[PDB]
């Protein structure tokens, strides 16, 4: 516990992104503009959830490398904690050590964010049978996060390093079949002493 | 409040940042400019001579502006400035500032608004005045819960041929003042011009293309001159037609054939050589730096703007002009904030100090609101202490404040067509398609600008092309005879002509039954 | 908001049919277009909140 | 600065002499604290008075009518912590809704105001094994006795909620069962739990009381 | 679960290509330039919509070979979940197993992409009597995308190789009756482990 | 529909053949070389619109003969959606069965497109007013599209096949008046069902 | 150590929100709730008043407060909530002000 390792993630943004208006409020501002608002912050920054894409892209990996990995994805799941993720990012019983940060965008809405036309096609017809407009993140988009882990192990930061390259084959947020949420990772890791803000 | 970068202000209104100008003067200076200058939600283009303007797409590249607000002939004019100055830098191949993905991406967030209307942003109330610079000059007057600030800009002149002489001012209380000092002999060149063709001689006037050839083709145009006229510039003849779309937005005689037809426009290069061959006035140059080769043949009367210089044409004001601009203003300035060399700044303060009004050469003013009605009988309804009232949001210069109606009482003691005539014409242009939603939408874009900005905008779409008699309208949707598809386009002219005149609260209860979303 | 329609537009100027059908009916046919799915939860609920802010 | 000649700068003075007065600072004053004289004043180009944090959140438009502008505005003022706001209709109706959702909240059905029968020996066993595999737990034998305090009604109102297997989903609102078992027997034991806490709801209350505290010792 | 199937798409375009722009800052700041602008990133690379061209496909392919498919393309048109382009693509139940990339050019909009001048010409004056401007991808340009199946079955393969067919045979993008965005394609497929990313 | 409808065509030049360049960059590239470049595909072919020859020849014959077809060249004409024409082709909302392709050359720009020097001449000095340099495509060079009718009718290829020889007797292109695009034409068509890639 | 009571009030400041439970093999919602949260941006207030002070206590306060801007306040903080900046501003009192 006298050491802690910070994880600072920086992500660009590849591909376009569209992460989803969890705030009822928010939507409804804004579902009469645009039918899928992004999920953006009070300050004007795009919030993109983590910690979820973090923990089922290590599930999904090492459920197919054989190791004993709860499915916590499952409706109402309960984890075991016994598990490698289930120290990560915690179980019923006890709190992960991991603690992931929301990737929040250095630039604002207006600079990153653009408003969108998507349509949906006859097969028989080719003409458009519907319309709706979406809200987009744009490529280049630097997005920062830290990763804060208390009791800190050898494999934190090849597993999250990991799941972050299965991010960039995956995706992020929202509608990653169509093509959106390809991006890449830049990582910078540093061992800190929990006493650094001590003086 | 008010940092002082440069031209570059910017204002810090506590809840934003607005940034008014970011103009061109290694490029480290440039750069301590841009990385002082931080994250600005604003920057709002005064006018675009590239002194004012210039350095905003480097605000774009380094995501520095969150939206640029402007006029929307300086809007044009700084899409032709930013693209012929890139074509410059690669001239003399210097590491270029942007790149044209950032002129491009400047146009992104940009935004028009035109004179008179005022925008809130950031708990600021921004409006835009005319200082007759050029097309789109804007005196900027921001309100804020500090303060009143106008940024003058370059307040013009009473030679001015193109725009109004007296520039326009903001009818409140200005607080601050950020005035500029840069500190009709016209006729002499309507004589000369017209002796030395009289001579069998050719004419040169060298001018900059931007606010400067056209004051000098004007006067060529008013005025007759038998003799014939070119224009042998490249970006100059964009921006004449530019002049001739954007005359809206100049002087209300010159609201309804500009310039008449003299000037002939050079188009090409070789046309540009023949012309320096022929025998037969040719405006041309930047400051005279095409305009070599015209020089040979006007060496083989040059005047400046037959060595020869004419002061008439100037666009910058004179202290005289300025000094009435602060005198016509209706509560005189906290302080002249004179920015813009040392020797015209220190003899404008005397006089200025001179006229008791302070000056820095580079007070809690607080614009509370005011409630004036009784609090005592509230109410509990669901964890919050309200009561319903009726009253009046008088908004008083020093402070806003609230009042009933006993002080209501007491302070009591363009084509016009009918509102159910505009509805029907609508309803019938809209039935046979000449009015559709996208119309109807593009119209409430150009009229949240203005109205100005819509009546050009009507005026494009109601143009027809002498070449070829295209009217830019949509055709109607049945069998009608060539007279009655002109009557329904007359129709449609005078329709949204008419509504121009109105609120935006009566054009938009009219409009969103037609385009739900407009 | 009978009265404050009257005085907003008292105050204002001071400056300047449904079809008839039986309740078991409602009932049936909300019932078929739910199953259906042309009357949904979220239509219901917009319907429901549309409603609140008047006729 | 405030003044009640000093050269030097004044920014507020406290007050056809006194214009010669007033002319006669150097600089000028920004506002001057003084009826026809305060108009008169204004007529040199000079600012008059005339002698919680309130905040109007409130949309724009603005009749010039008289000399003085006006934008007329029936709302409300809402008195808060440290400052004093004012709202229009809208606000007053968004609270109305929210308000009127808590109304009918409350007093829902019959509170405090058509059964399966088995022995009690088959309902001890019955809750004692969904118990162990995390079906009855002890939230929902919680919510259970209370909604059985409220009637049986609210009870079988309850019941029929957590076992409605949504078609869009289904997934009924139960606890899923901890252990191997396959489908249809995670069916059959969500319809064990069906069965027996309808069986129970027919019981009387001291015959329900006494078998939830053996598994919710804090009903 | 165990294995995942890459499909890496390199499509040549053989005849000039215009997928319009969406988003409508792009559209609006570019419509005094252009009247037809091409769908392109912050990175000025041209992007393209490609999930829902091989769904449009392979449901038209197998609604005319007599397999029960959804029409998807109608107007709120809820997919069955049972058909097999709802197995690659997706329904409103399942997400699809093809996760499939936009297809983005591996050149600049400045290496690529043209203006254009298309005309409307009367037929009894034989004369010109409307112009307009479009952008387009000029032919030999060259877009990957990478079709990643998380639970790959033997047939997949084979339905996204055959909609590639049939994508050169119609065309992707708009314009399609005009002779635009006519391409080819070169599949390179790949079966990866899902665990391969953990060290 | 169960079946499409491919017809190949094959067009000879038998005069000289000028179709103008549309790209901006390509003709502002070709002006101080010629003053008339033909349009050009990146890969060095030349390309020659097709739909609007057929569309143009169609409407011209069937206006002729009576049937209720509607103009599409017209200033913003919007097609009426209920002639043979307008299913053919397209209508403003449906779009067309027939997609027609491009017509590819089989050669290349150093094969048969020629630069060459046309003349304005006075009428009473008998000498060049004017010369400018364009550049046509040479005689006996051979173009290939395809045809593809998604929902095929009775009097399909008949109507092309009648379009085709209203081109032979006036003209593809430009310069049609003065003696440039007169053509031949090879049809091979046939049936294929949509079903065809399906393995 | 006071609470940190906010400046604002709910309508304000705290919005409801859709979290969500996704399945990994069919990356299809799992489950859903509604959890009421407090904005970016909003501001708290608190006051910690200590008596017969030491040296080391404003030290000690303000590390503290460094180490929750690093790992958050509140609850759901492995999620990235509960991250937030610290203004500290600190005065020397005598115990006897109020006498008057
Ligand atoms: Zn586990
Ligand atoms: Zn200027
Ligand atoms: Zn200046
Ligand atoms: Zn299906
Ligand atoms: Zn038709």
């Amino acid at each position: 516990a006298k050491t802690m390792k910070k994880i600072y993630v920086t992500m660009k943004t590849l591909s376009p992104l569209y992460t989803g208006e969890v705030r009822r409020e928010d939507k409804e501002a804004a579902q009469k503009r645009v039918n899928f608002p992004v999920r953006k912050t009070a300050t004007n920054k795009v919030l993109i959830p983590f910690k979820g894409a973090l923990r089922s892209a290590l599930e999904i990996m090492l459920k197919a490398k054989g190791e004993n990995v709860c499915d916590t994805g499952e409706s109402r799941a309960r984890p075991c904690g016994r598990c490698v993720t289930c120290s990560l990012f915690g179980s019923m019983g006890r709190a992960g050590r991991a603690s992931v940060d929301f990737l929040i965008s250095n630039d604002t809405k207006e600079q990153i964010v653009r408003e969108s036309t998507h349509l949906r096609i006859e097969r028989q017809t080719k003409s458009a049978s519907d319309t709706f407009k979406g809200e987009e993140v744009i490529e280049g988009a630097t997005f920062t996060a830290t990763i804060t882990i208390s009791n800190p192990q050898e494999k934190d930061l090849s597993l999250i390093q990991s799941a972050l390259k299965f991010i960039e084959e995956n995706g992020i947020g929202g509608w990653l079949n169509k093509g959106y949420g390809r991006v890449s990772f830049e990582v910078k890791s540093e061992d800190v002493a929990t006493d650094r803000f001590l003086k | 409040m008010i940092k002082f970068i440069g031209s570059a202000f910017l204002l810090e209104t506590g809840n934003a940042k607005i940034l008014i100008d970011c103009g061109i003067e290694n490029n480290e200076i440039i750069e301590k400019k841009i990385n002082e200058i931080g994250k600005a939600d604003i920057c709002i283009l005064t006018h675009a001579h590239l002194d004012h303007s210039g350095l905003v797409p480097l605000l774009v590249k380094k995501r520095k502006v969150n939206k640029i607000i402007s006029t929307p002939a300086t809007k044009e004019l700084c899409r032709l400035l930013f693209n012929d100055f890139q074509r410059i830098q690669e001239e003399n191949n210097d590491i270029p500032l942007y790149s044209y993905d950032d002129i491009e991406s400047s146009f992104e967030i940009w935004d028009e608004i035109d004179d008179r209307n005022t925008i809130e942003l950031f708990d600021t109330k921004i409006t835009f005045y005319n200082n007759s610079h050029i097309i789109g000059s804007v005196s900027v007057f921001i309100e804020t819960h500090n303060g009143n600030y106008l940024f003058s800009g370059d307040i013009g002149s009473k030679l001015q041929q193109l725009m109004d002489y007296p520039p326009d001012m903001p009818d409140g209380n200005v607080d601050y003042l950020i005035l500029e000092s840069t500190y009709s002999d016209r006729d002499r060149l309507l004589e000369i011009a017209k002796t030395t063709c009289e001579n069998g001689g050719k004419v040169l006037i060298p001018s900059f293309a931007i606010g400067r050839l056209q004051e000098v083709l004007y006067t060529f145009s008013n005025y007759n001159f038998n003799f014939p006229v070119y224009i042998d510039s490249p970006m100059g003849s964009k921006v004449t037609n530019l002049i001739k779309e954007y005359n809206i937005y100049l002087k209300k005689k010159l609201r309804r054939d500009l310039f008449n037809n003299k000037y002939i426009a050079i188009n090409t290069s070789n046309q540009s050589k023949e012309l320096s061959n022929s025998k037969e006035v040719i405006i041309s140059a930047s400051g005279m730096l095409r305009i070599l080769n015209h020089l040979e043949q006007i060496k083989n009367t040059l005047i400046f703007v037959r060595i020869e210089k004419l002061n008439s044409f100037s666009a910058h004001a004179d202290q005289d002009e300025l000094i009435d601009y602060i005198e016509r203003l209706k509560y005189t300035p906290y302080k002249v904030f004179l920015v813009h060399e040392k020797e015209q700044r220190e003899i404008l303060a005397k006089r200025i100090i001179s006229k008791k009004i302070r000056v820095e050469l580079p007070i809690l003013i607080e614009k509370k609101v005011v409630l004036n009605i009784n609090t005592d009988n509230m109410c509990n309804f669901a964890s919050y202490r309200l009561m319903p009232f009726s009253g009046f949001i008088v908004e008083k210069d020093d402070r806003i404040e609230i009042n009933d109606k006993n002080w209501f009482d007491m302070i009591w003691n363009l084509p016009d067509m009918s509102h159910d005539k505009i509805i029907e014409n609508i309803e019938y242009l809209f039935n046979i398609k000449i009015l559709s939603k996208n119309r109807i939408k593009e119209f409430w874009e150009e009229f949240c600008k203005g109205q100005k900005a819509a009546i050009k905008y009507i005026t494009q779409v109601h143009r027809k092309n002498p070449n070829t008699g295209r009217r830019n309208w949509n055709p109607p949707e049945g069998d009608f005879t060539d007279n009655e598809i002109e009557k329904l386009y007359e129709t449609a002219y005078n329709t949204l002509l008419s509504l121009i005149k109105y609120d935006k609260n009566k054009v938009y209860n009219i409009l969103i039954n037609f385009n739900p979303k407009l | 908001d009978m009265i404050w329609n009257e005085e907003y537009n008292k105050m204002r100027s001071q400056i300047v049919a449904l079809p008839d059908m039986s309740h078991d009916k409602i009932i049936e046919n909300i019932e078929y277009l739910f199953n259906i799915k042309i009357l949904s939860k979220n239509r219901i609920k917009e319907f429901w909140e549309e409603f609140c802010k008047g006729q």
